[PDB]
């Protein structure tokens, strides 16, 4: 489909023994946007002060946007491991009629 | 008026020059210095040693 | 030549069809006055209607004139005080538009020149705005010293 | 900030269809005939019933060599008072009055009457413009597209806007009732009951 | 090319193409390199007398 | 803005029906035709009833040489006054009348008779004209298509058309109830209760 | 905090629509032309109807070499006072006043008249303010998408901000039902019934 | 299906890195309509003065004829690109009864 | 009407503000004129300044009036010696450039119609020129045989 | 001074070269006349070119003029019957034509307020048309004396 | 009597003299100068070079 209106609201993703990397999500002609994560949750005792982190779960950010004037990108740049396994958006949706 | 949600199942089927309204949602736009394998999903090149 | 504007003097009464040349843009932008009578657009009891259907496009009046050699005046006026375009964002720019804006630009141009030259115009050969073979009047009779005389005054 | 232009009014009823704006209306190659159409009829609808901003009061009118009594071609309904005629009942036809009770063309004297004109666009108010507006493009939407949700909203932005349109109406016209006919000049003064008790 | 009338404004160029013409068709020229050039990139130009 | 013409008309019922305008009416290559017809239909539906602007009073009729009373080919409808005539009253057959009380088709001397006319499109008035157009444009629709939903709309749309027309008509004719039956010449004042108490 | 400026007017109805913040104002490259044009419209829909902040009371309107009455480019309405001009009343028309009453348009002498003025977005306090951002930005929304349930949650907004509207407008301006037309100087004290009785 | 009656109301095109291109929508016996498109978004800064453009998004046009008495004609005749990647109509379905 | 001008016939000395209504598009467009005089436009020093705040706006002179009876005139005269917009590529095309270059277009022509019409007209009862019941000045000694006659010459 | 005409009166015969300050857009729009006599553009068999190689530009003739004190004029007008810039769908637009077209007005707006200034004036001493001081011809005799008086009439 | 939509999900099934009745309604009816593609659906015929 390419007609109804599909509007982006936000975006996840789901990852595994990962410890750092990065979203840049840049709407149509505005300023371009960052949201680091590095696995260090403060408050929980699983990794300790001194030691590399390997989480595992799930990051959410607004895209608020439209879906033919998005770019989004998964980027990292330290050199410790990274890997994804999937991903899921979610958004609002317009029929301006009936479907045949 | 819904607002309503899906997913994108597998990442590991790569670049594509098709425009966007043919294209398989699967499918991506650049893959640089990844290694999509299907026993880990996608992850980081990996390094390159010296002899 | 006289580009948007022709003045006839009807040669017998009960006439009613008359030519005009000049092209314009709308159908409602075509005044015809008859001797200070002005005269409304329309179809019915409205007293002219326009027909564009023969080469030249011609006017038709309602009710033909009670007596001849009564003045009829044709004369194009586009809109002077409305534009004919107002962009708006979010449009999708075609050269339409541009192309209607320039001719209304050149009709509004040509139209305020064929006035001024109705009105007096020069005398190249001496200089002054010749009256070009009428009767200048309506001016009051002498005030100060170097006022005209008038008709009822040096009568 | 100046009032409302046709070339808005066309931009708001297609906005209001649901469409992309136009950049004018001369030789435009998009829907801009049946927006102007759809408003021209709304305007004269709305017109041919008569409000406080396009009637004439105590107008004369005068008969041609024949007798007949000729309308121009934008006069919407003319009234004729019973009282200060009672051997004479006009009713308007087409463009010429037609005297009902003696089944004749033909009159004896000029009439004193009231007509309700139709007016341009450029010539009415600001209240009036909006209303036709809003009406227009309801009408054009239900008789182009006929959804649902579209109707629906369109049906709330109307009701709200007849409601504003008429209040601004009566507040601008100051209607009465013990005026009775306004025909006869005011000889009121409404003193009202509610200062001078002091 | 050769040119017509030049330092002046309103200048006209003659354009000599390598094969002799089809005068039932209409030919045009398109600005092709996508920089640093008099003619911006995809203006068409048609003639004035062929 | 002139009033409402015959083609002005046939485009507004056209798109009322969902389809794209006409250049003219003359020689044309569509449902044009049909909607003329929908058209004169609906406007004999509706004259037939007889209204103010329609109705001639105090008319005379003339007999024939064979002592009968012909009528033209668009009378609708003859009413005579029962008080005035005792021993013969009338009712249309076809175009002529019948005695029914004495069973003769031949009367004795001319009547004074009320008669109303069905009129062209040209000598209708702008509201008239206005219900004409809506009504027949629901009425083909639904001859041509067979909705429902748009059933609804236009009858919503024809509901406050006729509000409006009825409106009109009451505003015109300034009907009342102390009058009794219009055939007597009035002898009402009519007199304000209300101002002249000052 | 001070008050709302023209920036965050546009950044909030872009908000309330789901879009991203925009940065500034002139130059930009996104929807906020469109949110200006929809902000001024509903601006000059609210203020065409006359409040407290954007009357004139007693204003003298001067005439021009013509004997004509000619108005500004943003005057939405005049009243003139019937118990002071008893043989001429007015109604605008585009930007001249019309005599209705003697049909024509030149007039004798200055007059005093109550005129309404659309204001910019500068002058404009803080209550009109967020009511015109609120209402502006439930229209633009809905002429984009075309929503009902985003409606619904809108027009909950609307009636809130309406009714804040409003109960700041009568506690500011202090109207009273004793005192009458306000053209009248006041004379009344509206002394308590309430504190002093011991 | 051939006899429940459908009425074309609107015609939908989807295109990307297209530049100019026209439609010519002509009804049942009478005047043929054009409605161009050539990219250029007024108020949009992403297309600068000066170069060419290409667009990507959808273009609506209404037809309101009957379907048995269309015919829709993608044209053009610039020598910048263009090329379609599908289209969408909508209309209303009438039946007078219920199917078997 | 007269489009984008006024002429005042002053009727107290001391005053200092009078009232304009026609529209505008830069403050420094408005002139106005005191007894024949054109007045430069500032503050301070310099003799006068607008107020557009108020509705009707009005021009407010820092000097009262010395005599009464002074004619003062408002008009409007757009920049008819360079465009008041100007295209330069690598710029995002917006509407309130077209709109600018429109109004200026427009007014001007309003402007060139107002002059025209305030010199000498065509009467349009007889179709004749006419002077509106002013004074011709300024015509050398007629010699030709057809020129008009002066107060000078006869007398 | 003039936007786009000048009138020159030899001041020797035999004399080819005479300068003009105003800017224009294609030499095609520069018209010369002498002695109220339109002489063509062009070369050869043609009476007078335009050079622009120096500053400021000037216009040279074929051949001297017969007599010393002769009237030669140089006025610049612009395409009325045809805008000079049409725009076609299909291509990328450019700076240059939005220039051009801004031009074009302008410079047509400059050239008619000339022609009326030349025309008929209002003098800024008195407030009342004035004629700068030349002379009126080809006037109809006044049926009515409410018409300036012709000496024809008078003598 | 409902306003209900479908789609046309390709355009490069060319040409077909079959009555409309009996046509898949992908196939169209008229092509001139069209390349059709399944990597980037329709699009106007490569240019013709001179040698």
């Amino acid at each position: 489909l390419a007609n109804p209106r599909l509007q982006l609201r936000t975006w996840s993703i789901v990852f595994d023994e990962t410890s750092n990397f990065s979203m840049k999500i840049t709407p149509g002609q505005r300023d371009e946007l960052t949201y680091p994560f590095n696995g260090y949750k403060i408050g929980s005792g699983q990794f300790p002060i001194g030691t590399p982190s390997l989480a595992t779960g799930r990051f959410r950010v607004p895209v608020m946007a439209q879906n033919i004037e998005t770019k989004i990108v998964l980027f990292s740049d330290s050199p410790l491991p990274c890997r994804v396994q999937s991903a899921e958006w979610e958004g609002w949706y317009q029929e301006r009629a009936r479907r045949l | 008026m819904p607002l309503i949600s899906s997913s994108i199942p597998n990442l590991i089927n790569g670049v594509s020059q098709q425009p966007a309204a043919l294209r398989l949602a699967s499918q991506a736009e650049e893959v640089i210095n990844c290694m999509p394998s299907p026993v880990e999903g996608l992850k980081k090149r990996p390094p390159m040693q010296h002899i | 030549m006289a580009f948007a504007q022709r003045i006839i003097t009807s040669n017998s009464a009960g006439d009613q069809e008359f030519t005009f040349t000049f092209d314009y843009i709308k159908e409602e932008h075509i005044k015809v006055f008859v001797n200070f009578v002005e005269k409304a657009q329309g179809t019915g009891s409205n007293e002219f209607q326009v027909i564009t259907n023969t080469t030249p496009k011609k006017i038709s009046l309602n009710t033909g004139l009670s007596a001849d050699n009564t003045r009829v005046e044709i004369r194009r006026v586009s809109s002077l005080s409305t534009p004919l375009v107002d962009f708006a964002d979010g449009s999708t720019l075609t050269a339409a538009d541009l192309d209607t804006a320039e001719k209304q630009s050149l009709f509004i141009d040509q139209e305020l020149d064929d006035a001024l030259k109705q009105g007096i115009s020069i005398d190249t050969s001496t200089g002054v705005p010749t009256l070009n073979s009428q009767r200048l009047s309506n001016v009051s009779d002498p005030v100060n010293a170097q006022d005209a005389v008038t008709k009822a005054y040096l009568e | 900030a100046a009032r409302t232009s046709f070339l808005d009014a066309v931009n708001r009823v297609l906005q209001m269809l649901g469409e992309a704006p136009v950049n004018s209306l001369q030789g435009q190659f998009g829907l801009a005939k049946q927006a102007e159409v759809a408003l021209n009829d709304v305007s004269r609808t709305i017109q041919t019933e008569g409000w406080s901003f396009n009637t004439d009061l105590e107008k004369k009118l005068e008969r041609n060599s024949s007798n007949e009594i000729e309308l121009s071609s934008n006069v919407s309904r003319v009234v004729v008072d019973n009282l200060e005629y009672p051997d004479i009942d006009v009713v308007q036809r087409g463009d010429k009055l037609y005297d009902r009770k003696n089944n004749r063309y033909t009159f004896d004297e000029d009439l004193i009457v009231d007509m309700t004109t139709i007016l341009e666009w450029d010539l009415l108010p600001e209240h009036a413009r909006q209303y036709i507006t809003i009406k227009a493009g309801r009408q054009l939407q239900e008789a182009i597209i006929g959804s649902a949700e579209l109707t629906k909203l369109n049906l709330t932005q109307e009701v709200e806007a007849r409601s504003a349109f008429l209040e601004e109406e009566t507040t601008k016209s100051e209607h009465s009732m013990l005026r009775g006919h306004l025909n006869r000049t005011s000889p009121v003064n409404t003193y009202i009951p509610s200062r001078t008790l002091e | 090319t050769s040119l017509i009338n030049s330092g002046a404004l309103g200048v006209q160029t003659v354009i000599t193409l390598p094969y002799p013409m089809s005068g039932t068709g209409t030919m045009a020229v398109v600005g092709r390199f996508a920089s640093n050039n008099t003619i911006a990139h995809g203006q068409v130009i048609k003639a004035t007398a062929e």
